[PDB]
């Protein structure tokens, strides 16, 4: 990835082997958790499309998920070409390159072309666009890897409220929906699926009670 | 923004003059990068010390066969051959730098510098640059060629590189 | 964070992977001890709210504590927005607008607004307030964990 | 009488009675229409009979009510 | 509805309790038989979209059919809004704005706007378009309630020709085919699906077969 | 026929013996298939009514079909003469008189009047009307010749789908109904009459059933 | 079909009968085989869309294949209309307006318009476009009439290598999935499915072996 170099002139610095090892280890140890998206977004800050292609090729296993990721990248490139076609217009006095769906995906774009598109003024946000595409793909993958539906989350007879709410919020974060749907679900589904012993306790507190009040109520 | 490369031309080792070219990388980018990179020699192989093997007075000067030195060879920086990038630019006059080929999608490293308007070539050879400085050096070169192309003296690219 | 170049401008720098690796390691190995708050305040120094959101999202598990921390951040943002009016309309150039609570939290802005607010004259530190809110939340968490 | 989350189809209970009871309980229930748009697409197909579940899933996730009905018709 | 006063201005009038009771009664009593559409078009005459939405909401049960009708209304409104541009900006006084699809559906408008659109010069038949949409929906519903198909009707050995043609015309009225195809069906399949005895009777009768002479021939 | 000389007048030319030999051969060998009408319209192009009468008289056998065709031509001529008044009296030179129905049939005229009517300015095509009448007659004949109706086609238990759709489309080509009714039947009765196994296969195929998809589904 | 004259210009010519006879005979006698497409392309060189509609309607029997071809032509015509939209504004004096997707087929245009389109300046190749569409339809038809897939090929213990390779290349030319995939198949699937004795005789020559030595190895 390119980085601000002293003084004020961005030059290309190849991806460090330690970053690739960290990525391989986090994909090996954590599989495909919701948190990987932030770890991926933070490990590849300002990365050229070639670096993101390297980081997606260095993965070991989960080839089905990588195939969905590649297909969604292709779909985003296709839609991007459809949303950004060259309509006839007077030619600009200044010419700057332009990134195609295939030029953004780093397939047919040489490293020099990407460095140009990034360091030129005004900059072309090819890296951020490809990162948005990969993040959409990773969201698809982590929502697919969900073992059970959020509607099936129910507490055991003696399962403490601690592990119950932990697993429930984990599955809810892995689940995909708008924020208002989650706001309705945390009020309609959480208290209902609890164990009756502590369900009575949560009902005694009130419907609009916060999480900490219920948690300290059923505490112990 | 558009690269500029030069060629110091030589006729049997006597220095003759410098031709410099503006490559239209903003319309034919992959074609322009291949001539730029072959001129610098940065990928290991290139134009330096190759000759114009076919010069036809009033038509064009052709060169760029650095592997076989007679029009049967040459290779690109993408492999031996690549596609015709596009045909936006046309052969409008002297000084236009256009790609030689052996039919469609067969571009390698051979190029030709036109010394006349050659509209019949339009749509069949990708144009990707034009002489900037040095056209009378290209014109003087014509005298060492013939109707069929055979040249009388060895005409070489003594040195070449990028200027801007 | 925001590293101050030696005899130069305070150039922005993305959080190194080592910081996040140490943070996830300590939050995994040591759970939520009282000292983690000092180590969190140590690792994240002069960091933009984007850096703090990245450091918080990377935490894996203990999602109830993360939800409580987000609720505390929301309460602090609501209080800040209540006790501070927000101006609007055309804004003079060279002067950033009034930072909103949901904006001081970094949930409704990009890195450019945060960097501008941490470079204005006089400086308006968004990092030292968002870190204060995160420390209040972590204090509630470690109190709950006892 | 019951919540919308508790509506589940019987093994041989036809799709007609199931969808009728489900939509009746959903109308009796109180929620914003925007939440109902997700609630239907999340609950209608899931709580159906396994055979009819696969029959509706063969049509697609965004299938309309009439196509989903004429799928398991009879 | 909108009753037109004698030699005076047309005055708005709330839907009659008698009208609404008759409507809910015929719905409850006859379910969704092919005549409910004519009876609905009879009861609701000159009624505003508010009146039509009330007449639809008073229906109890058959919530699947109601949701299908609402989906049909939504599709019609989407098509209308797609094939009709909506103007905006300042509007001259004394002239109502462009009625949107959601407004002609009555879901985002008020009785004042409906009466204004129905009293303008020239008038805009908002009621007559919303009633057309409701009739399309009710047609879809009555097609869905069709127990058997039309191509699968066969006369019983003892079941008389009168009952056979009664069932055949009921299923034909329920059928969804166009009127041009509807004619060939009653010309051919009626005599092609009967019992052999009266089948040969009508074959001896030959062409130009009409229902009256058919029934007078199949007597006994 | 009337061959158009290259850069010259459209010279008249008697029908070659090859045309009549091919016509009698096809009408003898292939009886009256639906395709004969296309082959008849192909062999006779730009031909005078005398040529068409010669092509019809050369037919040997099937005299009932020829009598029906002559009756159809007579009915069409009567209709033409009824809906078109015929002028009389002195006629201006260089302008042919009004063509009569019995004259447009070519039974009450010579070749000269037909050639004059097919060379006037503006041209009055007698060939394209007499051929239309002959095509109507041949359509009636091929409809009469069909052995089985379209509504009574049922696939055999062992007979594959290809043979069934072949017979179905042949009978459909022989059918007399309008084009919209033809589309209706080829849309519905095709899947409504297949064998139960591939019937359920095509039902699983659902709407938008297209012939190649149907035949690829019923394979094996 | 148009034909050049002594002066060099071309004009319409009536379709020859022994072309229609030869086409009908080759279609019926050889049914559908990969060698019907070259014969069709050779028979109708320069034929107008009316002549191609003749040659297609004249094919009696195999009506399912003809309906597949009609559907393929239908979809192809729609794509042509979508890809190019007629321009608006004043038209140049030396130029006149073009045909539509459906008129390329010649379904709703007279023969004189086809001749004017084919001999215009510059000429418009409607005949070649419709011939390409018909050739694609015939390719799909011969694909459907393939009696097996490419993978199921396994030579029997007694079936000679000549018959095996004949069947292989027959269903391979009938596959037409691609050209480079064909090149990979003829390397892998051809060597992978031989009888063990001759199989190892072919393996004795390695992958560099050509087909001639491949067969003369198992020969004798």
């Amino acid at each position: 990835p390119i980085v601000q170099n002293i003084q004020g002139q961005m030059v290309h610095q190849a991806i460090s082997p330690r970053t690739l090892n960290a990525w391989v280890k986090v994909v090996e140890e954590k599989a495909f958790s919701p948190e990987v998206i932030p770890m991926f977004s933070a490990l590849s800050e300002g990365a050229t499309p070639q670096d993101l292609n390297t980081m997606l090729n260095t993965v070991g296993g989960h080839q089905a998920a990588m195939q969905m990721l590649k297909e969604t990248i292709n779909e985003e490139a296709a839609e991007w070409d459809r949303v950004h076609p060259v309509h006839a217009g007077p030619i600009a006095p200044g010419q700057m390159r332009e990134p195609r769906g295939s030029d953004i995906a780093g397939t047919t774009s040489t490293l020099q072309e990407q460095i140009g598109w990034m360091t030129n003024n005004p900059p072309i946000p090819v890296g951020e666009i490809y990162k948005r595409w990969i993040i959409l793909g990773l969201n698809k993958i982590v929502r697919m890897y969900s073992p059970t539906s959020i509607l099936d989350i129910r507490q055991g007879p003696k399962e403490p409220f601690r592990d119950y709410v932990d697993r429930f919020y984990k599955t809810l974060r892995a689940e995909q929906a708008s924020q208002e749907v989650k706001n309705w679900m945390t009020e309609t589904l959480l208290v209902q699926n609890a164990n009756p012993d502590c369900k009575t306790i949560l009902k005694a507190l009130g419907p609009a009670a916060t999480l900490e009040e219920m948690m300290t109520a059923c505490q112990g | 923004v558009n690269p500029t490369v030069f060629f110091d031309i030589a006729v049997d080792g006597e220095p003759l003059g410098r031709v410099s070219f503006e490559l239209f990388a903003d319309k034919v980018p992959k074609t322009a990068e291949n001539f730029r990179a072959l001129s610098t020699g940065e990928k290991g192989f290139g134009y330096k010390g190759s000759c114009f093997h076919r010069i036809i007075p009033g038509f064009m000067c052709q060169g760029g066969d650095f592997t076989r030195h007679n029009g049967t060879g040459g290779k690109s920086i993408y492999g031996e051959k690549f596609e015709d990038e596009n045909f936006i630019l046309k052969h409008t006059g002297p000084g236009i730098l256009s790609m030689a080929n052996a039919g469609p999608n067969t571009n390698g490293s051979q190029f030709f510098i036109c010394t006349a308007k050659t509209e019949w070539l339009d749509g069949k050879h990708v144009v990707f640059g034009k002489v900037k400085e040095g056209m009378n050096i290209v014109e003087a070169m014509e005298r060492f060629g013939s109707r069929n192309g055979k040249t009388s003296k060895k005409i070489t690219i003594a040195d070449c590189g990028q200027l801007e």
